[PDB]
């Protein structure tokens, strides 16, 4: 959701940032929405962090399936998507279990240009 | 004199379901032999190895404190065959013998941030690994060594 400035006169503008396969897109106009795979509830982020670099703005999104991904706002087009499973000792069973208790911090230091990301 | 008794001082100190469930999941091959040892260091460190994954214990409280699963090159994973422990430079690891279908591996593990930090191919199979010295240079501490070694 997208405020106007406070002093100047605009509407509220609301955009919806989805995972489109390119193949998703050429193909929109040929195959109906129950062979698409919809986004199930396992892509619900559980955490949500942002970065403002120059005139973009970066999302970040820790979903239910264990994975982070990374969004341009200008853009409009996810940029990078991190399995967090390759980075846990993995028991068989997590890969079954919807991630709940996951949480995501980020922090920027303008000394060093460099963002960090805390999951 | 005829017969002196340990007393058990406390109940069975569990490790984590975690550690159990990890050293467990290679007893699936049958080769795999679970092997476990104290830390001669002053570090209070317990080691356990089952195939590639090692664990690292508190030797007192059964806490884990480490853990790794070593990759290998080949479809077959290595096998920790030695473990020592070894402190160089305020830090705290372990040098780790991998052995791998083709050869072996010297490792050099990082327990303060659970990683390896270098790693040495060696030529034939590793039975046993043995730190002499952890530093280097021109020191009073290098003098007991040959003058090759001191480099």
């Amino acid at each position: 959701i997208k405020m106007p400035p406070h002093d100047m006169e605009g509407l509220v503008t609301i955009a919806e940032l989805k995972q489109s396969s390119v193949m998703q897109r050429l193909l929109t106009g040929w195959m109906p929405s129950s062979i698409r795979g919809d986004q199930g509830p396992a892509h619900l982020p559980v955490s949500l962090a942002v970065h403002t670099l120059d005139h973009d703005s970066y999302l970040f999104a820790l979903c239910q399936d264990h994975k982070l991904r990374m969004w341009s706002y200008k853009d409009q087009m996810c940029l990078m998507v991190a399995d967090m499973l390759e980075y846990v000792p993995v028991s068989k069973d997590i890969r079954q279990t919807a991630g709940t208790g996951h949480k995501l911090r980020l922090a920027f230091s303008e000394t060093l240009g460099i963002l960090y990301l805390g999951v | 004199m005829q017969n002196l008794e340990a007393q058990v001082t406390g109940s069975l100190v569990a490790f984590p379901d975690v550690t159990q469930k990890a050293l467990k999941e290679d007893e699936i091959n049958l080769d795999s032999v679970l092997r476990g040892k104290f830390s001669t260091g002053r570090t209070s460190l317990a080691w356990l190895a089952c195939g590639p994954q090692l664990e690292i214990t508190n030797s007192v409280t059964g806490e884990r404190i480490s853990a790794y699963h070593f990759s290998g090159l080949t479809e077959r994973p290595p096998v920790v065959v030695a473990v020592k422990e070894f402190t160089w430079q305020k830090k705290t690891g372990l040098l780790v013998g991998l052995v791998e279908a083709e050869g072996s591996v010297l490792c050099l593990y990082d327990i303060g941030i659970s990683k390896v930090v270098k790693a040495v191919v060696l030529p034939g199979s590793v039975t046993a690994v043995e730190p002499i010295i952890n530093h280097g240079g021109a020191s009073a501490s290098t003098q007991h060594l040959h003058q090759s070694l001191r480099w």
